């Protein structure tokens, strides 16, 4: 009910992953925190407007 | 669910665009674009001027564009692979597969590659119409093309068949370029589309590399491409890609442009640009001396796991780079890149980027190693296998060289490594060099000396016709010393042989002697007791062995005894060749060729002999000596496969004028060391400097460097008459076999060592 | 002495700077969104065509690309199946 | 097994010639030049590198 001994299975290709630049994450993630301090400022205006 | 995953595919046939062969040397396509596959011998580039290439380049270009019309196309391909079809020989002599096992043994960690270059030009009642007009037409492109490819090897891939059936050439190809492999394609009732794929590709959904599911094994590839030139077009800056330790399938694309929209690209150019140099480029393309063209090149490297193709895929970005192309591996268009391989396949090419034409024969001057042809030759498997300077191996007649420069050994190498054959062998040697490698083949050979009694004599010759012919003439021949022979002597010696030659006489009392009782003074001299008489009047005069040898090294200081020696032993070898492999070998072939007689009988006979297989193997020590005779002209002129050695003193005039080697190869040669064994071997127009060589090496086996030294082999192939003279010496003790008495003669040789 | 390349290499038919193909593409997409939602909506074309000249601009071929790996490998539909994308050599056409 | 060459010459134009002492000339790693009042191109440039 295996899958049976020593044929061509699904492909070894699957296991490719995407390599991240290791700077992209942290710098993004501050980056859209201030943008986002800014963003909610402006609709704290926006609404009280 | 087999049926319902089965049926909800989308089969490869979508991808490949072809259909029925319309001519034997054509293939359609779906939407009627018929093209043809052109298989070419890249010229060699290690061995020329930088300036003739560009020469080169310049012819290529001057003949294209007179052809290239606005509906052509181009696809290269030079598919680097390694060498699967090369049988292991099976052999007989114990020296020979001695020899054999080492040499192979020796090439433990080289690139056994080999490349393969290509090109495809492409291109009811009136659906007919257009079918004659297209075929004409590719046709003529065709006819152009093989006589602009004169001194590029070429060979139109034509439909050939096997046991009463259709197998295409070029389908072979293109189905290479799909599956990876060789599948020989036969020409069924269907559309080739629907049956040329044999193996089920498999593309990663994120990634370059790929995957083929083939019964042989899987295959793993990964594309690459080239998207940023530079202002350069340097001729053949994509050789570095030849020597690649990778086996790959390079590719590129010449989709040719009309005048007015090249124009209007060139124009473009000029305006964003907006001076001296679009210029000319703007005034050339008026005055038609290129045709741009839309291009693109995609390396896809082979391998068997997918780091391995990465790392492969990276040499060749750092091979690539070396030669400012700047490439980025391709991984959005792996799949439409790897469609658009496949010739007629324009929909699919990811960057196409109008060049100029020149620029293109720059991407692809048709450069390549010299390789030869490992099977499918006249005799079946190469020979040998010879190292290259360059490094891919080649796949191997006058030799001219000084010597003691390996030629005897080069010679019995050769000699020695083409018993997988079975060839007879016929060998005039000088200075006995020959003698310790001919009894190691097990064949009788003749050391034949002065002093000691001739061992053959034509006493017991057949009586026919046409053999009382050829001893009318030989005694005719040997009657010189006398003076001159008339038409009287003539008569007497004609009556004199029938006579002796008739069913009255025995056999074994027929000698020249005998001869003499019925000119007669000017024999005695030949006959016993006379100054000749050990040579042609001995009491007893072939068939035994394979390979012979007879030593002539006396006959070099004598004038009149060359002519009988030699027209009596080539008119018995001329009785062998009937058929079987026969190999005539010679050694500094002009002296022993140095006769009035056999000249004219030489070349009819060679043009008889060639037929049924038959190999004419010279040599020469001096080949300043031999081109000024007239013999030697039609010889040299006659030899397709040249092997040039090396000599610290060289003529212009010899190499150039009569050898048909240029000036860049003639510096080549004379740059070459006194001593080091470097051949420039010439078959055809191509040339490799070579190199078979017998140094020192380790070899792989159960993790043991097992020191194997090849001397044990280089003091019997190498000519030596101290060393022969002590051969003969434990041979006349024990003359057993040579299968036999070798290990003995090996310890004797230790003995004196 | 090498043979001159100019760099009219894919400078390809652009109008203010972007390919004509999918410049026809943001038109036909920015009109169906005009037609659909709202018609204050032709103010969607400036962003995206600027950010389309800017990516055309840096790399001259990315649409074509694009549009490839959309055609083909996007639309083989059993992906997950296999492990990759892979194409039946034998022709099933959906015939017996 | 420790074996050195200390070869010699006073006319180097002399050796070059000879088939012997091209081998020689090859397979000598510290070459130590001397001065002369009459030298040529040919001999130094081809035959000693």
């Amino acid at each position: 009910q295996e899958r049976i001994e020593g044929e061509y299975g699904a492909s070894e290709l699957a296991s490719e992953r995407r390599p991240h630049t290791p700077g992209a994450r942290t710098l993004l993630m501050v980056l859209l925190c201030v943008i986002a301090v800014v963003l909610v400022t402006l609709s704290y205006k926006a609404y009280k407007v | 669910e087999s049926r319902k995953l089965l049926a909800s595919e989308t089969p490869v046939g979508q991808f490949i665009p072809y259909s029925h062969h319309v001519t034997d040397t054509i293939i359609s396509t779906k939407n009627a674009e018929y093209l043809s596959v052109w298989k070419i011998d890249g010229r060699s580039h290690q061995s020329a001027s930088e300036a003739d290439v560009f020469q080169w380049i310049r012819e290529l270009n001057n003949t294209l564009r007179g052809i290239s019309s606005a509906n052509l196309s181009l696809w290269t391909h030079i598919v680097r692979r390694r060498v699967y079809e090369y049988p292991d020989a099976e052999f007989d002599n114990v020296f020979c597969r001695q020899l054999d096992e080492k040499y192979r043994e020796s090439f433990t960690g080289y690139n056994l590659m080999v490349n393969d270059l290509y090109l495809t030009v492409v291109y009811p009642d009136q659906k007919k119409h257009r079918q004659e007009s297209c075929i004409k037409a590719l046709e003529d492109i065709n006819r152009t093309l093989g006589q602009s490819f004169k001194r590029y090897g070429a060979e139109l891939l034509s439909v050939y068949e096997k046991g009463g059936h259709a197998f295409s050439a070029p389908l072979e190809f293109l189905a290479r370029l799909v599956n990876g492999e060789h599948i020989p394609m036969p020409i069924c009732r269907d559309r080739f589309s629907d049956y040329m794929a044999v193996n089920r590709p498999m593309f990663s959904k994120w990634g370059e590399v790929g995957e083929l599911r083939s019964l042989t094994g899987l295959r793993r590839f990964g594309m690459l491409e080239i998207r940023e030139y530079d202002d350069a077009t340097e001729p053949g800056q994509l050789n570095v890609l030849l020597e690649s330790d990778y086996e790959f399938v390079l590719t590129h694309s010449f989709s040719v442009l009309s005048r007015p929209a090249a124009k209007e690209y060139l124009q473009r150019h000029q305006k964003n640009l907006i001076i001296e140099e679009i210029d000319e480029a703007l005034n050339q393309l008026i005055s038609g001396h290129f045709v741009m063209g839309e291009h693109h090149c995609t390396l896809t490297v082979y391998g068997e796991t997918v780091q391995q193709v990465r790392d492969n895929l990276a040499h060749a970005s750092a091979a690539m780079l070396d030669v400012a192309v700047l490439p980025k591996p391709v991984d959005l268009a792996l799949e439409a890149g790897y469609w658009a391989q496949l010739p007629a396949n324009w929909q699919w090419r990811p960057r196409p980027a109008p060049i100029t034409s020149l620029n293109f024969l720059s991407f692809s001057p048709f450069h390549n190693f010299m390789s030869g042809k490992p099977t499918g030759n006249p005799w079946g498997p190469a020979v040998t296998i010879l190292k290259t300077v360059s490094g891919t191996p080649l796949y191997f007649t006058m030799l001219i060289g000084q010597s003691s420069s390996g030629k005897t050994v080069l010679l019995g190498f050769l000699l020695a490594q083409a018993q997988k054959f079975k060839p007879t062998i016929v060998a005039f040697d000088k200075d006995r060099g020959m003698e310790i490698s001919i009894r190691a083949m097990g064949g009788r050979y003749l050391p034949l000396k002065t002093g000691e009694p001739s061992g053959f004599n034509p006493f017991q010759l057949p009586p026919t016709h046409a053999n009382l012919i050829f001893l009318k003439q030989f005694v005719k021949k040997l009657a010189a010393a006398g003076g001159e022979v008339t038409h009287r002597d003539e008569e007497e010696i004609d009556q004199a042989i029938t006579a002796m030659m008739s069913d009255s006489i025995d056999k074994s009392l027929r000698r020249l002697s005998l001869l003499l009782q019925f000119v007669h003074a000017r024999l005695v001299k030949w006959c016993e007791g006379g100054d000749y008489g050990w040579l042609f009047d001995n009491p007893t005069d072939l068939s035994t062995h394979q390979i012979y040898g007879f030593d002539i090294t006396e006959f070099l200081d004598n004038p009149e005894a060359r002519t009988p020696v030699m027209m009596y032993l080539l008119y018995r070898t001329e009785s062998m060749i009937d058929g079987r492999r026969f190999m005539y070998v010679f050694d500094e072939f002009w002296k022993p060729l140095q006769d009035e007689y056999f000249e004219d009988l030489a070349k009819n006979k060679q043009k008889t002999i060639r037929k049924q297989n038959g190999i004419f193997v010279f040599a020469t020590q001096e080949p300043s000596d031999a081109l000024e005779s007239n013999i030697a002209k039609t010889l040299i002129q006659q030899c397709a496969t040249y092997i040039f050695l090396a000599n610290p003193k060289a003529d212009y005039e010899d190499y150039t004028q009569g050898f048909k080697l240029t000036d860049s190869e003639f510096e080549l040669v004379r740059g070459l060391g006194e001593f080091s064994r470097r051949f420039l071997i010439k078959q055809g127009d191509q040339s490799a400097l070579a190199e078979m060589n017998l140094g020192k090496f380790r070899t792989i086996v159960d993790g043991e460097t097992v020191e194997r030294d090849f001397d044990d082999e280089l003091l019997v192939l190498s000519g030596t008459p101290d060393n022969a003279e002590i051969a003969e010496s434990i041979i006349a003790e024990v003359g057993d076999d040579p299968a036999v008495w070798l290990p003995i003669f090996l310890d004797r040789v230790k003995a004196e060592r | 002495e090498a043979f001159p390349l100019f760099k009219g290499a894919t400078r390809l038919p652009t109008i203010w700077g972007v390919p004509m193909i999918p410049l026809m593409a943001m038109v036909m997409g920015v009109a169906v969104i005009a037609l659909t939602v709202s018609i204050w909506w032709w103010a969607l074309v400036p962003p995206l065509w600027f950010i389309m000249a800017q990516i055309t601009k840096n790399d001259d071929k990315a649409f074509r690309i694009w549009w490839l790996w959309i055609d083909t490998k996007f639309r083989n539909r059993n992906k997950g199946f296999w492990g990759a994308s892979s194409y039946s050599p034998a022709n099933y056409r959906k015939r017996r």
